DNA sequence: TTAGCTGGTCATTTTTTTTTTTTTTTT
RNA sequence: ACCAGC
C-alpha cells in the first residue's frame, strides 16, 4: 500500500521513488524496481517464456499472473498451466498443445482450481468450464476481480463444485458461464448467463464482448428446470382436453 | 503416534492461554502444555490411570488435527487422576471447558471431563458406570447444539438415577460466557439446575398451572373431528397419509390442497410424481366447479368458457405445480414463498428411506414448511386385506419401518370395496405429538356425482 | 480536567461492544480504572465532569471516540449520552494546528522512528518520539499467539477481553497526558499567565486565541458530515463501466494491427514484445521509427510525452494520423476505468450498505491550512468540461436519498464563493494604491471582463492564466496557456503588471518582512532566514517552505480560514433559526471541496432558506475580520450534483 | 532562475414375499 | 513522469 515518496538514487528525483509497506521501492522516472509422471517440470528447465497468444487474444501480464507458460522443451511447444492451493505452492501441471497431448502431471486433487492462489474475498465470481474463457474474462476485467475456473471438465461438476463449498461459501452471489447447471451451491447465490455465441472467445473474437460484460454485473437467478407455474399452463391444458 | 513424548524430548514448557482465557495454574494443574516438534507449535493433553501413570497423550495443532500417541482405552477421562470422590462433579463436552471450569471455581469442585465427545459419549459413560457410585451429584454441562441435546439425551440410559441434573447455557459452552463476561451465571448454573424429565415421568407437583391451561388453531382439514381432535395443522409438522391401493389418498389430498388455496389464500406447492401436469390441473378445474370433468367426453368438448374458469381459479400466483428433488422443494419454500409441500409418492424417489427422510426432517425443522407425505402399506400375512375394512395398525409402514420415529402425525382412511357400499370411508388418526389423542375421527362419503368429501 | 482513553472491539462503522477505560484526574491524580462490567460508571463519572462545569480530553475524540460512546450507550444498556462540543477537546486536532510541519523537520529524528511512523500524527507515533513506549498489543499478541501455537487469524484481537488491552490502555492514557503537557507548554497560542488544567469551559476558549476554538468546530462539524455520507447510485455507475469497458477492448483490437510488434533483446536472446499503448515507451519508439521529431526534451536523452505533444504531432503515414487520436482515447478510457471502478481506492469499493460513500476530510493537512481528503476522494472526479464528466457527476446526487417516512427523494443546494483569492489580493494591497482597485470587482465580473482585455478562448482559461501570473510564473509557463512563445510571455506579463504597479510593491514588501539575505549558488540556493513563519488572520504561524512562493502561502492561507469560518457560522444560524441537523431532520452537508458547499435538504422552501442564510454567513465572515472588500457568493439549486456544479 | 496545494498510479450391515410343520385364544 | 480537482 502507498505510504510516501522519498529521493530515488537511479534517475536522481525527489518526489518520484514510493515506498510502500511491503518494502519495495518503485520509481515513476527511471521505471526502476527495488526490494502418472509425478514430476514437477521446473519453469527454467523446460525453456519457460511467457509469451502471448495471437489468434485469442490475451496479453503477456495476464499469463503472468495466471500461472500459464510456454515451454519450448525438445523442440516442441508446450503450454502448461499450474495449480496452486490456499498456501501458495504448486500442486500438479497440465501440459495442453496443438495435439491436444494431456500431461497431467503431480497429484491431481478431485477439486482443483485454476485461480484460487489469489483471490478469497469479494461479492462476485465468474465460474468457467475452460482455460480460455477464464483468461477472456481476465482480459475484460484486468485481472482484478475473483474468477475461476473448473479443472476437471464440464462433464464431472458434480465432484469438484461439490467438494468446494466453504471456498464458495465466502461469497454473495456465484454466476455461471457453463453451456450457452449445479444445485449444490446454496439458494438465492447461484445465476446463470445467456450467451448468443457458443463461449466467452467467440464473443470476443466477433466484437459481442460487450454483451459478455452486460451479463456479469446484470446476470439472472437461475429458476430450476420444469418448475413451472400454474398459470404458464393454459396451451397444454387446451390442446390436452381437445 | 511413535510413543508418549516426554518434556525433555520435545522442549515442554507450561504457558498460560491468553486467547482462550485459561492461566497457567491450571494447566499446571491438569497437564496440558506444548511441545516443539516438527518446527510447528504442538498443543498436547496429558491422561492418566487411577493409579496415577501416564497412559495417554493427546496432540493438537494450529489447524484442529488429531493424534493419538497409541491405544486410546475408553476408561480415560481428562481430569480423572486427580479426584477421587466428593459430593458433586460437574461433566463437560470438552478439554478446554474443564479448564475454564477449574479457572472459575479456584480449583476447589472435582471436575472431570470426557475424552471423545458428542460422538463417542455413550461408549465413554456406559463403561464407566463404577466409577460414578462414589459420587452424590452429577452436572452435565453439553454443548448448546443440536448433538449436545442429542448427547444429553442419549446419555439418559447408562447414568445412574437420581442424581444426575442438567444446566443450560446461552453461549455455544462455557468458554464463551468466559469470554463475554458471564462469570455470574455460570455459578448459578453448577450450583442449580434441571432434573431429568424424559419423555414420559409427569411429576404431579408440576401440574400447577397445565390444570389450568387445560381448564382454559392452525391450518383446518376439510370434511368433518379431524381438527376438533388432533387441533389441525402447524409449521414443521410432517404429516402422513397412508391407506390401502385405491383407497382415496390422491383425491383426499387433492381436496385439501383445494380449500388451502381457494380460503385461507396460502402459496400451495404441489408436486405429483404418480401422473403428468395436464391432468391434475383438470382435475382441480373439474373439482371446484361441482362438476366431474376427465370422465364425461361430452362436457370435455362442450365447453370449448374455459378461459373464465380456468382464471377463476388461477387467476393469481397460488398455486405452483412441478412435471435432487430436495433443492427443488427448497426453491419452492425460499424463491417461491410456499406454504403446503405435498409429495404424492415416495417409494420411487433400507438405506435410502432412512437417509431421505432425515433429509426431509432437516428441511422441515430449517425451514418451517407445512409438509404432507403420502406412502403405502405392507402387505397383511393372515386375515382379510386393507380393503375390506380391516384397521390399519401403526406397524404396517412399507418400508424400513422409521417411518413413524420421525413424523408428527398419521391419518389412515378404511372402507369396505367390495361390500355393500364403497363410498363411507373411516378416518383413523394413528400418532398425534401435540394432543396426543387417537382413534376414530369421523365418517365421510364420497357423492360419487360431484367429487367432495361432504360428512355425514 | 480529566483525560480518558477508550478500548472497544471495531471501528465506528461497525461497533456493538465495550471493553475497557481508563480515566485520569488532575484533582486527584487517580488511574480510576473500569472493566467491562463498569460501563454505566465509567458514563456516570463522564456526565458527572460535564455536570459540574469541566472539560474532557480525548486524543481523536472528535471523530471516532465520543459517538463510539453515543452508539454503545445507546445500543447496550439503552440509555441517551451526549456530550456539548464545548465540554469535549482534543489532542489530534491541537497537533494538526500547532505541529503542523513534521515532514521538513522529522528527518534527524529517523535514526527513534521505525520508517513506517514518518510524519505521522498518530497516538503510538507521538510514543516513540517522547521517548515513551513500553511495547505494543498487537506485536505482542501475535508473539504471544505464535508462542502458544494457536494461529493469529485475522488481524483482530480486539474480539474478547484480556488484562494486557488494560496495561496497555493505561499506557495509552499517559501517552495522552504526556502529549498534552507538551502541547500546553507553547506560548504562541497558550499565554503563560494562567494554568490550563483547571480553567472551565468559558475561560479555556475565550482567553486564549480564536485558531484554537474555530479549528474545533470544524473538525467537530466535519466529523459530523463524514457521518453523514454522500448518497450514490450504483446501477448509473456499473452501467457506466459496461459501457466504457468494451471500448478500451476495441481500442487496442483497433490499434495493434496498426502499431506491429516487435523482437526486443532480453545466442542472442530476443523476445516478441507487443505493443502496450498505457506505455509511454512504446509510442516513443514507434513515433522515432515513423517520421516525428520532438523538439522538447525534458528529460535528458528522452522526450516528454503528454496531451500537449500528442496534438503537435505529425507523420508521414496518414494511418498512424488517426492512430494517435486512438491512443488518446485509450489513456482517457484507461485512467477512467483506474479511478471509477478498477482502483484500489475506487467508487465501488467504498460504497456502505444503506448506499452511500463515507471520505475521510482531514482539515489541516496542507501547510496553508487547506483541508486534504482522502478515502476516497470526492474532491478529485471529473468535472463537467472533461469527457464522461457529467455521466460521473450525476450518480453523485442528493435525489438518491429517498424520505424515510414518505418515500420521496430530496433537494440539493450548492454554494459557491466567487473570487476569492482575487478578492483577498485587493484586501491586502489596499494599503498601497488606496482602495481603487477593489471597486472594479465589485463592479461587474473579474474574469469575463479580464478575458474580454486579454482575448483569451474561455473564462476557464483566463482564470487559470490570471493566478498562473499572480502566483510568481516564468517567461514560457504563462505563453503556453495561449500556446505562443515567450515574446507573448513577456507582453502579458508587461500588460498585467502596468495596469496597477502594487502588485510588485506588495512583493517587495513581503521580501523585506521575511528575507533578509539570500546567497545565490549556480546549482542550488543558500538563504539566511529571519521570520520563516509568517502571522494569518487569526495568529497561526502559517510555514513558508520556499521564499518565491511567500505571495502563495499568504494569500491562500488567508483564503482557506474565511471558508472555514463561514461552513461553520452557516449551520450556527440554521441550527438557530429552529431546524435540525442530519438524515433524520431537514438538512444535512455532504462534502466540503475547497471553495463551495454541497448541502442536502428535505423541501425547496428549506433549500430558499439555506440559500438565503448562506449569503448571511458569508457577509458576517467578512465584518468580523475588518476586510477592506465587499465577499459574495453564488448558489444554485437542482437534484443531483451535475447542476449544482 | 523556478504557477502553487493535494491525491492516485506500478511490482517477484437390516429391510419385503413363498411355502412345510408344532401349538394357542377368539370369533 | 502522467492524470484530476480547486
Ligand atoms: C375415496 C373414494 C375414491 N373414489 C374414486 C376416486 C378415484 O377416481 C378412484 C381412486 O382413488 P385415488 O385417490 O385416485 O387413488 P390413489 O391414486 O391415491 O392410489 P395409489 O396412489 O395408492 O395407487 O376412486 C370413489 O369412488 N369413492 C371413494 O370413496
Ligand atoms: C483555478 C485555480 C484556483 N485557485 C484558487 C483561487 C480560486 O479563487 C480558488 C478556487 O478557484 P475557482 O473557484 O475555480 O475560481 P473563482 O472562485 O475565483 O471564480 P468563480 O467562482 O466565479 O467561477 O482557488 C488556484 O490557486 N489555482 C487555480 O488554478
Ligand atoms: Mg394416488
Ligand atoms: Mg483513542
Ligand atoms: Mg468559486
Ligand atoms: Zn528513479
Amino acid at each position: 500500500v502507498f505510504l510516501y515518496h522519498i529521493p530515488c538514487d537511479n534517475c536522481g528525483s525527489s518526489d518520484g521513488n514510493s515506498l510502500f509497506s511491503d518494502g519495495h521501492t518503485f520509481c515513476y522516472v527511471c521505471e526502476k524496481w527495488t526490494a502418472m509422471t509425478y514430476n514437477v517440470w521446473n519453469f527454467g528447465e523446460s525453456n519457460g517464456r511467457y509469451s502471448a497468444l495471437t489468434a485469442r487474444g490475451i496479453s503477456k501480464e495476464t499469463c503472468q499472473k495466471a500461472g500459464y507458460w510456454i515451454a519450448k522443451v525438445d523442440g516442441v511447444m508446450y503450454q502448461v498451466a499450474d495449480y496452486r492451493d490456499q498456501n501458495g505452492n504448486i500442486v500438479s501441471q497440465k501440459v495442453r498443445d496443438k495435439d491436444k497431448n494431456f500431461k497431467t502431471t503431480g497429484s491431481h486433487k478431485s477439486d482443483a482450481l485454476f485461480g484460487k492462489h489469489l483471490w478469497n474475498g469479494g461479492k462476485k465470481i465468474v465460474v468457467t468450464e475452460g482455460e480460455i474463457d477464464m483468461l477472456t474474462v481476465m482480459e475484460l476485467q484486468d485481472c482484478k476481480y475473483p474468477v475461476v475456473s473448473l479443472g476437471h471438465g464440464a462433464s464431472a461438476a458434480k465432484k469438484t463444485c461439490a467438494a468446494n463449498y466453504e471456498y464458495f461459501d465466502q461469497f454473495e452471489q456465484i454466476i455461471l458461464m457453463f453451456d450457452m447447471a449445479a444445485q449444490v451451491l446454496p439458494a438465492g447465490k447461484v445465476r446463470v448467463a445467456v450467451l448468443p455465441c457458443k463461449d466467452a472467445n467467440e464473443c470476443h473474437l466477433n466484437g459481442h464482448d460487450r454483451e459478455i460484460m452486460e451479463q456479469v454485473w446484470n446476470a439472472g437467478p437461475w429458476i430450476p428446470d420444469g418448475v413451472v407455474s400454474a398459470l404458464s399452463l393454459r396451451e397444454r391444458i387446451r390442446e390436452h382436453l381437445s | 503416534t511413535y510413543n508418549v513424548w516426554n518434556f525433555g524430548e520435545s522442549n515442554g514448557r507450561y504457558s498460560a492461554l491468553t486467547a482462550r482465557g485459561i492461566s497457567k495454574e491450571t494447566c499446571q494443574k491438569a497437564g496440558y502444555w506444548i511441545a516443539k516438534v516438527d518446527g510447528v507449535m504442538y498443543q498436547v493433553a496429558d491422561y492418566r490411570d487411577q493409579n496415577g501413570n501416564i497412559v495417554s497423550q493427546k496432540v493438537r495443532d494450529k489447524d484442529k488435527n488429531f493424534k493419538t500417541t497409541g491405544s486410546h482405552k475408553s476408561d480415560a477421562l481428562f481430569g480423572k487422576h486427580l479426584w477421587n470422590g466428593g459430593k458433586k462433579i460437574v461433566v463437560t463436552e470438552g478439554e478446554i471447558d474443564m479448564l475454564t471450569v477449574m479457572e472459575l471455581q479456584d480449583c476447589k469442585y472435582p471436575v472431570v471431563s470426557l475424552g471423545h465427545g458428542a460422538s463417542a459419549a455413550k461408549k465413554t459413560c456406559a463403561a464407566n458406570y463404577e466409577y460414578f457410585d462414589q459420587f452424590e451429584q452429577i452436572i452435565l454441562m453439553f454443548d448448546m447444539d443440536e448433538a449436545g441435546r442429542k448427547a444429553v439425551e442419549e446419555a439418559a440410559q447408562v447414568l445412574p438415577a437420581g442424581k444426575v441434573r442438567v444446566a443450560v447455557l446461552p453461549c455455544k459452552d462455557a468458554n464463551e460466557c468466559h469470554l463475554n463476561g458471564h462469570d455470574r451465571e455460570i455459578m448459578e448454573q453448577v450450583w442449580n439446575a434441571g432434573p431429568w424429565i424424559p419423555d414420559g415421568v409427569v411429576s404431579a407437583l408440576s401440574l400447577r398451572e397445565r390444570i389450568r391451561e387445560h381448564l382454559s388453531v392452525g391450518l383446518l382439514f376439510s370434511g368433518c373431528g379431524i381438527n376438533d381432535k388432533t387441533l389441525g395443522a402447524r409449521g414443521g409438522e410432517v404429516i402422513m397419509v397412508t391407506s390401502g391401493s385405491g383407497m382415496g389418498k390422491s383425491t383426499f389430498v387433492r381436496q385439501q390442497a383445494l380449500q388451502w388455496g381457494t380460503a385461507m389464500g396460502k402459496k400451495v406447492g404441489l408436486a405429483m410424481l404418480q401422473e403428468s401436469v395436464e391432468e391434475t390441473a383438470e382435475d382441480l378445474i373439474g373439482l371446484h366447479n361441482r362438476v366431474r370433468l376427465r370422465q364425461s367426453d361430452s362436457l370435455k368438448r362442450e365447453i370449448i368458457k374455459f378461459d373464465q374458469w380456468f382464471d377463476e381459479l388461477f387467476g393469481n400466483d397460488t398455486f405452483h405445480l412441478y412435471d435432487r428433488l430436495l433443492a427443488k422443494l427448497a426453491y419452492m419454500r425460499s424463491g417461491l414463498g410456499c406454504d403446503v409441500i405435498i409429495l404424492d409418492h415416495i417409494s420411487i424417489v433400507r438405506k435410502m428411506i432412512d437417509n431421505l427422510m432425515t433429509k426431509l426432517k432437516g428441511f422441515a425443522k430449517s425451514t418451517g414448511v407445512v409438509l404432507v407425505v403420502i406412502c403405502h402399506l405392507k402387505n397383511p400375512d393372515k386375515g382379510k386385506a386393507h380393503e375390506e375394512g380391516r384397521p390399519v395398525s401403526i406397524t404396517d409402514l412399507r418400508g424400513s419401518g422409521a417411518l413413524r420415529q420421525l413424523s408428527d402425525t398419521i391419518i389412515a382412511l378404511e372402507r369396505n370395496q367390495q361390500g355393500d357400499m364403497p363410498n363411507l370411508v373411516l378416518v383413523r388418526i394413528l400418532k398425534c405429538r401435540f394432543t396426543g389423542d387417537t382413534g376414530i375421527a369421523g365418517y365421510m362419503e364420497y357423492n360419487k356425482e360431484t367429487g367432495w368429501l361432504e360428512p355425514s | 480536567m480529566i483525560v480518558s482513553a477508550i478500548a472497544a472491539n471495531a471501528l465506528l462503522e461497525s461497533v456493538t461492544k465495550f471493553h475497557c477505560g481508563v480515566i485520569y484526574d488532575y484533582s486527584t491524580a487517580e488511574y480510576v480504572s473500569y472493566r467491562p462490567s463498569d460501563f454505566g460508571a465509567y458514563l456516570d463519572a463522564l456526565e458527572a465532569e460535564v455536570a459540574r462545569g469541566g472539560l474532557i480530553v480525548f486524543h481523536n475524540g472528535h471523530k471516532y471516540d465520543v459517538p463510539a460512546l453515543t452508539k454503545l450507550a445507546k445500543l447496550q444498556l439503552n440509555r441517551e449520552f451526549h456530550l456539548p462540543r464545548e465540554n469535549c477537546i482534543d489532542t489530534l486536532v491541537l497537533s494538526r494546528l500547532i505541529h503542523s510541519n513534521l515532514k521538513d523537520t522529522d528527518m534527524g529524528l529517523l535514526r527513534k522512528l521505525p520508517g513506517k511512523r514518518f510524519g505521522s500524527h498518530a497516538l503510538e507515533a507521538w510514543g516513540y518520539r517522547l521517548g515513551e513506549m513500553k511495547g505494543e498489543y498487537k506485536d505482542d499478541f501475535k508473539r504471544m499467539l505464535e508462542e502458544q501455537g494457536e494461529e493469529y487469524v485475522d488481524g483482530m484481537e480486539w474480539w474478547n477481553f484480556n488484562e494486557e488491552m488494560m496495561d496497555y490502555n493505561v499506557q495509552d492514557v499517559v501517552v495522552t497526558k504526556a502529549l498534552l503537557e507538551k502541547l500546553l507548554s507553547d506560548k504562541h497560542y497558550f499565554p503563560p499567565e494562567i494554568d490550563f488544567t483547571d480553567v472551565g469551559y468559558t475561560t479555556f476558549w475565550s482567553e486564549s486565541l480564536e485558531a484554537v476554538d474555530i479549528e474545533h468546530r470544524a473538525a467537530w462539524l466535519l466529523a459530523k458530515q463524514e457521518r453523514n455520507g454522500f448518497p450514490f447510485d450504483t446501477k448509473a455507475i456499473e452501467e457506466l463501466y459496461v459501457e466504457l469497458a468494451a471500448r478500451r477492448s476495441e481500442l487496442l483490437r483497433k490499434l495493434t494491427e496498426t502499431f506491429g510488434s516487435w523482437y526486443q533483446p532480453k545466442y542472442t536472446p530476443v523476445e516478441h514484445v507487443v505493443f502496450n499503448p498505457s506505455s509511454r515507451d512504446h509510442i516513443q519508439k514507434k513515433l522515432q521509427e515513423a517520421g516525428w521529431v520532438p523538439t522538447k526534451y525534458t528529460d535528458k536523452g528522452a522526450p516528454v510525452v503528454d496531451d500537449e505533444v500528442l496534438e503537435g504531432v505529425r507523420v508521414d503515414d496518414p494511418e498512424k494520423q488517426a492512430a494517435i487520436d486512438l491512443i488518446k482515447e485509450y489513456l482517457m478510457i484507461q485512467k477512467r476505468i483506474g479511478q471509477s471502478a478498477e482502483g484500489d481506492k475506487a467508487w465501488l469499493r467504498y460504497v456502505a450498505e444503506d448506499g452511500k460513500i463515507h471520505g475521510s476530510v482531514n482539515p489541516n493537512g496542507a501547510v496553508t491550512g487547506r483541508a486534504t481528503h482522502a478515502f476516497p476522494n470526492l474532491a478529485q472526479i471529473p468535472g463537467v468540461r472533461s469527457p464522461y464528466g457529467e455521466q460521473c457527476r450525476a450518480a453523485f446526487g442528493a435525489e438518491h436519498h429517498l424520505d424515510g417516512i414518505t418515500g420521496k427523494p430530496w433537494v440539493q443546494a450548492g454554494i459557491d464563493a466567487s473570487g476569492l483569492e482575487l478578492r483577498c489580493l485587493a484586501h491586502f494591497m489596499a494599503r498601497f494604491d488606496n482602495g481603487e482597485y477593489a471597486h472594479e470587482i465589485l463592479n461587474g465580473d473579474i474574469h469575463t471582463k479580464n478575458q474580454i482585455a486579454a482575448e483569451l478562448p474561455t473564462r476557464d482559461n483566463a482564470k487559470t492564466f490570471i493566478y498562473g501570473f499572480l502566483y510568481g510564473a516564468g517567461d514560457e509557463k504563462i505563453g503556453q496557456i495561449v500556446g505562443a512563445g515567450k515574446e507573448r510571455g513577456k507582453e502579458l506579463k508587461k500588460k498585467f503588471l502596468e495596469n496597477t504597479p502594487a502588485i510588485a510593491a506588495l512583493r517587495e514588501s513581503i521580501q523585506q518582512t521575511l528575507v533578509e539575505s539570500s546567497q545565490w549558488v549556480a546549482g542550488e540556493q543558500q538563504v539566511k532566514w529571519k521570520r520563516r513563519w509568517i502571522k494569518g488572520l487569526d495568529g497561526r504561524k502559517v510555514h513558508v517552505r520556499s521564499p518565491h512562493a511567500a505571495l502563495n502561502t499568504l494569500l491562500q492561507s488567508a483564503g482557506a480560514l474565511i471558508c472555514k469560518l463561514w461552513i461553520i457560522k452557516t449551520e450556527e444560524m440554521l441550527v438557530e433559526k429552529g431546524l435540525k441537523h442530519g438524515w433524520d431532520g431537514d438538512f444535512a452537508y455532504m462534502a466540503w471541496v475547497h471553495d463551495e458547499i454541497q448541502v442536502g435538504c428535505r423541501t425547496e422552501e428549506i433549500a430558499q432558506v439555506v440559500i438565503e442564510t448562506a449569503q448571511e454567513a458569508m457577509r458576517w465572515v467578512g465584518d468580523h475580520w475588518n476586510f477592506r472588500c465587499l465577499l459574495d457568493t453564488e448558489g444554485k439549486m437542482g437534484p443531483n450534483w451535475a447542476i449544482c456544479h
